[PDB]
């Protein structure tokens, strides 16, 4: 195990599993990815290398594998119940596992502690890269676009009884809690991740359009925080549009150290300023001092 | 409300505190408009009694300190250090003056160290520039963005120089008291602003030399006593205050050095003046002792031949004393020398009461006690601490580090270097902003004037010493970094780019050698150069390589395999904005191929002679690539070299197949003639890189097999069919006009030129009656248009001069060497 | 359909695979040159 | 120009001084010796009251020196995808290197004092993190060849000099316990990136010394660079110097490591790579064989070019006899199984038409030396 | 368009002529009348040119209706005042502006 080479060979077919080798205009494609076939006569490297994963890679995969299944499960009943409002009337179709659904969650973020400040530097920083690795994982499988995806599905009821005349009433009370944990789990996932930050540099215009909504204010507010942190890219792409709708946002939900502390960090980032985002800024807030 | 009961209420506090940072955040990184707003929205006598002010709350107290910063002395403070990392002396008798220790009636070796801080700084530091801030005065008439951006807000610096100065005497009050109630909270929030305010001021200078003492005096009175009471160092500050305080020592140390720095070129001008005069004596004896002496004249005379530098060296060298006895420079300015040196060891304090009563043994004695009283769990003031104390340990070795970059001018230019140091300085502080277009038209306009600077003609050294072009490449880069493949912003930018840097090039080799040692990192940001129009970070490449064969020599084998490798990307497929554009479609770009053939030209062929390592590797790259060739010479399926040219030419005859079909721009190029110059350079290359006759007839195999390969792969053929092509000419038309076909859309005989030069390179010219079909089927062609060219209008237009040039670099040499 | 590819995905869990024998006890015994089995894909959770 | 040149009285006087500050700079401040690390190093160490308080040693606060080491780890733990230059630690590292070595007939006693003060100054750093601080910052370059790794490893070399057995079983147990192969994979990235003998590079060197044009600044006629051949020699050598003096002792345990490391999620051989290394220069040598033989006589910067590949190729020797001492069986296998016998073949044959061809001039002598010392 | 207020007479014999440099002090508030700029702030005076229009125009027009040794409130339309564009960060744009104006000394 991790020494060995070895070849595979498939008891059915008796073929032998080789490489397909770079068919033409592969070449023009540029993929370096390249199909496996199974032919007896195989080619000179068929045999195979195999290599050691670490435990905590092989949790995160199977832990991947669950979780996909049941967010999707989770998409398909909200699918399901969107087309028609239940009304006084049962959803007449298996109930989506609201519970099942919850424990997930706070076994996410229970595998997404930040670390502890008071550990040394050493231990500090082990659990910091073994944190951006899962992350790196989890995005690139992409739970992360499933989590949208709920999310979106979730939001387009603005209020729990609002979901509940289409989904039934059990769930209007678990509601709320279920979007602010998953604004939660995801804020949890993409705190200091590069590519969760990217992907927001992709589409800001969600967190920009889901910001107004009171329902998890606090929740999208430290997403939002999270990313322009993390990301410059965010701070090149937002407009006036998007400055505006902050100073809407500190207005319409008073006076915030955290909102207020959004607004500095999309003043300046890794050293460099923007000086159109601070003449925005300038000219949306200051000027009025009321 | 009150502040005052803002302090109570810690939550509306907290977002006063908010609202400071935020403050700080939009006025910050020297957005003067902003900062002028925020002048205007905060009161500055404000800021004054909230300095004075005590009572405040010491969060929102550091909240105002950093705002005062953040609105007034940060650029200045920016600025000056920038300028302050550099050492430049001018030469005035003040420099004359000024030397490492006062005299006095202590011993000269065992003078008391000075004062740091203390005497005259000749180092030429830009004058800060202020604004009135005036926000009720008439609008400007000039656009935004486009008119220059204004200087920072003025502040009566002398009152709060003085006010600051007390502020720190009652921090040093307070420290004798140990009163229970700290102000503002703690210690640090009594201490840290108003350090760090100290600090600003010191950076900016304003504070004077008995303003100096007073700070020393504060700081420790005892150790700076000039000839009961406590010392900042003594009474012990927690971690972020010490960190302060380095900072403050840090910034008196760099003082230290200036004044090393200076005093040493002080010395160094005096040595110069006698060394001049002793050598005007010396030769006044040698042209005399050519009479007396042949030996004593030869050996003189063996010696002045050698270059100014090497005579500086020799005379120098007389240190080791193995030569001492040796060197004919006079007992007297040897001795002098060496006092000097003593004098420079002992201040350096290589030579070895109980308080150390010197800056090197206090800063020492103060970390290492600091050390035993705790172990410091910040990283930063860990760093701070050990930095500083290396640096005392070994000022010396610094003084070597920081001796290359010193130089000297003269009182002459001294005002032409401030202009050329004020624009330094604003492209130094434009680095740290992102892009803009006030920053686009502001840098533009700097090294507009920085080229036209006469110093900048004047000292190639200096701005060596200085290494703008570094920066100058980093905002390249920066604005670079983003979004580069669909599009490049500012191709405008990039030429200036050149027009700065890429003239920099015209003006040293030196600085060819420079850019050739930051080759490759342009090679890799060479993938937008192409793109854009213009002058490229390619032709800056090329202009570094160009006229210096040792350069040429020195290229490596793997920048040209990654040049070679957007050659065959761009022989591959044509150019996306040539798609976006919407101009008919081809196969390949010949463009972008064209320009990296010229760049592989002014590679390969240095000062008239081709390069044989680089001719050899650049033939086996394109046989490595054969996407190079593009349509022609295909290979299997092989439409001619000829007949490429001949569609070529069918291409240009038919319209819109070059154009847009919607050059308005005139930048974009008519595809026939970009694919008749992208042929033209890759016939010069192949030539060009051929080896040369004297190798040939050294006969070396590879060099043979080379032009033999090169003659296979081009048929001569093809080379005496587009000498033969019939030539559109500038004729008269239109009731007498001279209609003139423009060279962009037009087959060209510069071309014929390349074509020409590859034949007599590779190919030659060897039988009689072979070079008379030449001539009477392709160069009387070329003979004829002569004979059109004899004529007035001809003559006025500038495609007989081009034909011109094109006959006495192609034809004339080649006729010359034919007369037999 | 999987495929033979180079980078970063080599390390991502996509390149994780599992492999189970026949067998349901002692399927973690060492494994046997030539023993049936069968192979699966942990994030897919598929049978190849 | 010998009669041109503008006397230097009546030459401009601020180009004269600029001209003087280099000459002064070059003759004197380089010239002037400062000894200074051994008083740092000792300074440091020193921990003033910390006895007389008597409650902070029990509580092991770090003297100056151990806390200066500390914040050296925290940097190389600090996680970076792009290492970062660190004048601080290389201005240290040089003090601590110095500060360990301190450096005609000479008896017993004397021998073994000098031995006792070179181990009680490694003492004074590597009972201080050094030994665990140098193996971070190797992980922490990761393979990159810079002033980072450079001094690491001249410091590596300083403390492990004479084979401190104390300091090999602190590396070892650090190894083991951090457990991660980064460090490996940058020693093969390292030794990968080490540079071989290239015939083009010495021959457009060869022309360059040839042409020789005037540099612009005053009047350089051929000014004579580093030469591009060998560039990183005393980096391989000093490279191969560490692995040497780690395997020093014949620390079978540490041996066994380097050729596999059996917890450790994927293993590389360094007895292997450092075999291929030994090959890639022997082919390198056969070039230059080549070449030489293609003239009659040898040129000097070809006898100085061979000569410093003679020395890399003499550390890598030593290198592998560190190995295969012991005798550790399993690297005297791993070594036979090993592509050693190719490469040996080639030096025998080389090192033969080598002192036919340098026998046959006198002038030749000292390469010939050199040449019996290598075989 | 400029509204003044003679808080203190003027002399009414000593008028500021064009061409002539005024040394004067001045506060300015908003319409609500938040102070924006002053040279109270400054501590001191500010000067200016007359003619050269350095200045707001309609400020001009008010100094000049102005006397010598005189503190007013002048009240000016935004279209001689900055206007619907107000002044960038500083005055809120499409504002009228009101400023309080001493001149102690007149060269």
């Amino acid at each position: 195990y991790g020494e060995s080479l070895c070849f595979v060979q498939h008891v059915a077919s008796g073929l032998w599993l080789t490489y397909a080798a770079p068919d033409p205009k592969a070449l023009r494609l540029g993929v370096l990815k390249k199909k496996a076939i199974l032919h007896q006569e195989g080619h000179m490297d068929d045999a195979l290398f195999l290599t050691r994963c670490q435990q905590e890679e092989s949790q995160a995969a199977r832990m991947i594998h669950s979780t996909a299944g049941l967010y999707n499960q989770f998409i398909k009943g909200l699918d399901s119940f969107s087309g028609k409002p239940r009304g006084s009337g049962p959803p007449a179709g298996p109930a989506l596992p609201i519970e099942a659904v919850i424990l997930s969650l706070q076994d996410l973020i229970g595998y997404f502690e930040p670390p502890s400040e008071e550990l040394q530097h050493e231990e500090k920083q082990s659990k910091l890269r073994s944190l951006r690795n899962r992350q790196s994982l989890f995005q690139e499988e992409g739970m992360l676009s499933l989590v949208l995806n709920c999310i979106d599905r979730l939001n387009v009821y603005t209020t729990a009884a609002h979901f509940a005349e289409y989904a039934g009433e059990e769930a209007a009370e678990s509601w709320k809690e279920i979007v602010n944990l998953l604004y939660e789990l995801l804020a949890s996932l993409i705190r200091g991740n590069r590519a969760n930050c990217a992907l927001f540099s992709t589409n800001l215009d969600w967190v920009v359009s889901k910001l107004d909504r009171l329902e998890a204010s606090s929740g999208i507010l430290e997403v939002l925080y999270c990313v322009l942190i993390e990301s410059p890219e965010v701070l090149n792409i937002i407009q006036e549009n998007h400055i505006k709708s902050i100073i809407s946002l500190l207005d319409k939900h008073g006076r915030n150290h955290k909102v207020l502390d959004v607004l500095c960090s999309l003043c300046v980032c890794n050293g460099v300023a923007v000086r159109s985002n601070q003449d925005l800024i300038t000219e949306n807030l200051l000027p009025g001092r009321e | 409300m009150d502040i005052l009961e803002l302090s109570e209420r810690l939550d509306l506090q907290r977002f006063h505190s908010h609202t400071l940072r935020l403050y700080r955040a939009v006025c910050a990184l020297g957005n003067n408009r902003v900062a002028h707003a925020l002048c205007s929205h905060v009161d500055q006598a404000q800021l004054l009694h909230a300095l004075e002010d005590a009572h405040l709350p010491g969060p929102l107290r550091a909240g105002y300190y950093d705002l005062l910063i953040s609105i007034h002395l940060e650029s200045a403070c920016r600025s000056r250090r920038s300028m302050l990392s550099e050492y430049i002396v001018p030469l005035t008798p003040e420099t004359r003056a000024i030397t490492l220790f006062p005299p006095g009636r202590k011993g000269g070796n065992a003078r008391r160290h000075g004062l740091p801080g203390v005497g005259v700084t000749t180092s030429l530091r830009p004058p800060h520039h202020f604004s009135p801030p005036c926000f009720v005065a008439a609008l400007p008439a000039a656009g935004v963005a486009e008119a220059p951006a204004r200087l920072s807000p003025a502040i009566p610096l002398e009152a709060l120089r003085d006010k600051a100065l007390r502020m720190l005497g009652e921090a040093v009050r307070d420290g004798g008291q140990h009163a229970r109630d700290p102000v503002g909270g703690s210690v640090e929030f009594q201490f840290v602003p108003v350090l760090k305010l100290v600090s600003t001021l010191l950076v900016m200078g304003i504070f004077g030399d008995e303003d100096v003492k007073q700070i020393l005096k504060m700081i420790e009175p005892e150790v700076f006593t000039e000839e009961l009471e406590e010392g900042l160092l003594q009474m012990k500050l927690p971690e972020s205050v010490k960190l302060q305080m380095c900072n403050l020592l840090e910034y008196f140390c760099d003082q230290e050095l200036q004044h090393r720095v200076e005093s040493l070129a002080a010395f160094a001008e005096r040595y110069v003046d006698k060394l001049q005069a002793n050598q005007r004596s010396r030769y006044a004896l040698l042209m005399r002792a050519f009479t007396m002496s042949a030996a004593e004249t030869a050996r003189r005379t063996r010696e002045f031949r050698s270059p100014p530098q090497e005579q500086i060296n020799m005379l120098l060298h007389f240190k080791d004393e193995a030569d001492e006895e040796d060197c004919p420079l006079p007992e007297d300015i040897r001795q002098d020398l060496q006092d000097f040196h003593q004098d420079l060891l002992a201040h350096c304090g290589i030579q070895l009461e109980k308080k150390p009563q010197s800056l090197q043994e206090l800063v020492s004695h103060m970390v290492v006690r600091w050390a035993q009283e705790d172990y410091v769990q910040s990283p930063e003031l860990v760093r701070a601490m050990f930095s500083l104390l290396h640096r005392q340990y070994d000022g010396l070795g610094e003084l070597l580090r920081a001796l290359p970059r010193a130089y000297t001018i003269s009182p002459s230019s001294v005002e032409d270097t401030m202009s050329l140091l004020e624009c330094l300085g604003q492209i130094r502080s434009l680095l740290i902003v992102q892009m803009g277009p006030q920053e686009e038209n502001l840098m533009i306009q700097s090294i507009g004037n920085i080229m036209n600077n006469k110093v900048f003609y004047q000292h190639p050294n200096l701005m060596r010493a200085l290494g703008m072009h570094e920066t100058v490449m980093e905002v390249m880069v920066n604005v670079l970094g983003g979004g580069e493949t669909k599009e490049i912003r500012f191709p405008k930018m990039v030429t200036s780019c050149c027009r700065f840097l890429c003239y920099f090039c015209r003006i040293s080799r030196q600085n060819q050698r420079s850019m050739f040692d930051h080759l490759s990192y342009l090679l890799e940001n060479s993938g937008i150069g192409l793109g854009m129009q213009g002058s490229t970070p390619l032709d800056v490449a090329a202009a570094s390589v160009i006229d210096n064969n040792e350069l040429a020599l020195a290229l490596q084998e793997q920048d040209l395999e990654k040049v070679v490798s957007y050659l065959a990307g761009c022989g591959l497929q044509s150019c996306p904005m040539l798609l976006a554009k919407g101009y008919p479609d081809i196969g390949w770009n010949p463009c972008g191929g064209e320009r990296y053939l010229d760049f592989l030209r002014f590679a390969v062929f240095v000062n008239g002679e081709s390069v044989e390592e680089n001719a050899n590797v650049v033939v086996r790259l394109l046989i490595r690539k054969p996407e190079c060739f593009g349509p022609a010479l295909r290979g299997e399926g092989g439409s001619g070299l000829l007949a490429a040219i001949e569609e070529a030419i069918r291409i240009s005859e038919d319209p819109a197949r070059d154009g847009p079909g919607v050059p308005p721009e005139e930048n974009r190029v008519h595809l026939g003639h970009a694919i008749m110059s992208f042929y033209a350079a890759l016939i010069d290359l192949l030539g060009r890189c051929a080896p040369e006759m004297h190798l040939i007839q050294a006969g070396k195999g590879e060099a043979l097999r080379i032009r033999a390969i090169l003659r296979s792969l081009v048929p001569l053929d093809d080379l005496v069919g587009i000498i033969s092509l019939p030539l559109q000419i500038p004729t008269l038309g239109k009731d007498g006009a001279l209609v003139q076909p423009k060279m962009s859309a037009s087959f060209v005989p510069d071309h014929k030129a390349s074509m020409v030069l590859f034949l007599d390179r590779v190919y030659g010219i060897e039988n009689q009656d072979f070079l008379l079909h030449v001539l009477d089927v392709g160069f009387l062609p070329d003979m004829r248009a002569a004979a059109s060219l004899d004529t007035a209008t001809f003559s006025t237009t500038e495609m007989a001069l081009a034909l011109n040039r094109y006959l006495c670099l192609a034809v004339l040499p080649l006729i010359t060497k034919c007369a037999p | 359909l999987v495929y033979y590819e180079g980078g970063a995905v080599c390390t991502h869990a996509r390149s994780l695979w599992r492999l189970e024998p026949l067998r349901i006890s002692w399927s973690g015994s060492h494994l046997r040159w030539g023993q049936p089995l069968r192979i699966r894909h942990v994030t897919t959770g598929r049978y190849l | 120009a010998c009669f041109r040149m503008t006397p230097l009285y009546n030459l401009p006087t601020h180009r004269a001084c600029n001209m003087f500050l280099e000459s002064y700079k070059a003759a004197w401040i380089l010239t002037e010796d400062h000894s200074f690390e051994d008083r740092m190093i000792d300074d440091l160490s020193k921990a003033g009251e910390q006895e007389e308080e008597e409650e902070e040693v029990e509580e092991k606060k770090p003297d100056p020196l151990h806390q200066l080491v500390l914040h050296f780890s925290r940097t190389a733990l600090t996680e970076k995808s792009k290492l970062d230059e660190d004048y601080l630690y290389m201005a240290y590292a040089d003090i601590m290197a110095k500060s360990c070595h301190l450096e005609v007939e000479v008896s017993f006693e004397e021998k073994e004092m000098e031995k006792q003060r070179l181990l009680y100054q490694q003492s004074r750093l590597h009972t201080r993190g050094a030994a665990e601080m140098v193996l971070q910052m190797i992980s922490a370059c990761k393979g990159e060849t810079g002033a980072m790794v450079s001094s690491t490893l001249k410091l590596g070399i300083s403390i492990l000099n004479g084979g401190n057995a104390e300091v090999q079983q602190k590396m070892l147990d650090y190894l083991k316990d951090k457990k991660e192969v980064g460090f490996f994979q940058s020693i093969q990235a390292l030794m990968q990136t080490c540079s071989v003998l290239d015939l083009n590079a010495f021959e457009r060197q060869n022309k360059a010394e040839g042409l020789g044009m005037v540099n612009e600044d005053g009047t350089v006629i051929n000014r004579q660079n580093g030469e591009k051949v060998m560039a990183d020699d005393e980096f391989t050598q000093d490279l191969f110097r560490f692995l040497q003096l780690l395997c020093e002792g014949h620390n079978n345990d540490f041996q066994n490591y380097l050729r596999t490391q059996t917890g450790n999620t994927t293993t590389i051989n360094i007895i292997i790579c450092t075999v291929d290394y030994l090959l890639r220069l022997q082919e390198s040598i056969s070039d230059f064989y080549w070449y030489y033989s293609g003239k009659d006589v040898i040129e000097e910067q070809g006898k100085r070019n061979f000569s410093k590949a003679m020395s890399v190729a003499k550390q890598v020797f030593n290198s592998l006899t560190e190995y295969i001492q012991g005798p550790c069986t399993g690297n005297q296998q791993s070594l036979a199984h090993s592509r050693l016998w190719d490469a040996v073949v080639g030096f025998l044959h080389v090192f033969a038409h080598m002192m036919m061809k340098l026998a046959q001039d006198s002038s030749q002598i000292e390469l010939l030396k050199e040449l019996l010392d290598l075989q | 368009g400029v509204q003044v207020e003679t808080i203190s007479p003027g002399d009414g014999r000593t008028f500021p002529k064009r061409g002539q440099t005024c040394v004067v002090h001045y506060t300015g508030m908003l319409e609500d009348g938040k102070k924006f700029d002053s040279s109270r702030d400054r501590n001191k005076p500010f000067k200016f040119m007359l003619g050269k229009q350095e200045v707001i125009r309609g400020w001009e027009e008010g100094v000049a209706q102005m006397s010598v040794g005189q503190r007013a409130k002048l009240t000016i339309s935004p279209d001689y005042a900055y206007g619907a564009t107000g002044h960038p960060g500083i005055i809120p744009p499409h504002a009228t502006l009101v400023f309080d104006v001493e001149l102690l000394k007149l060269e």
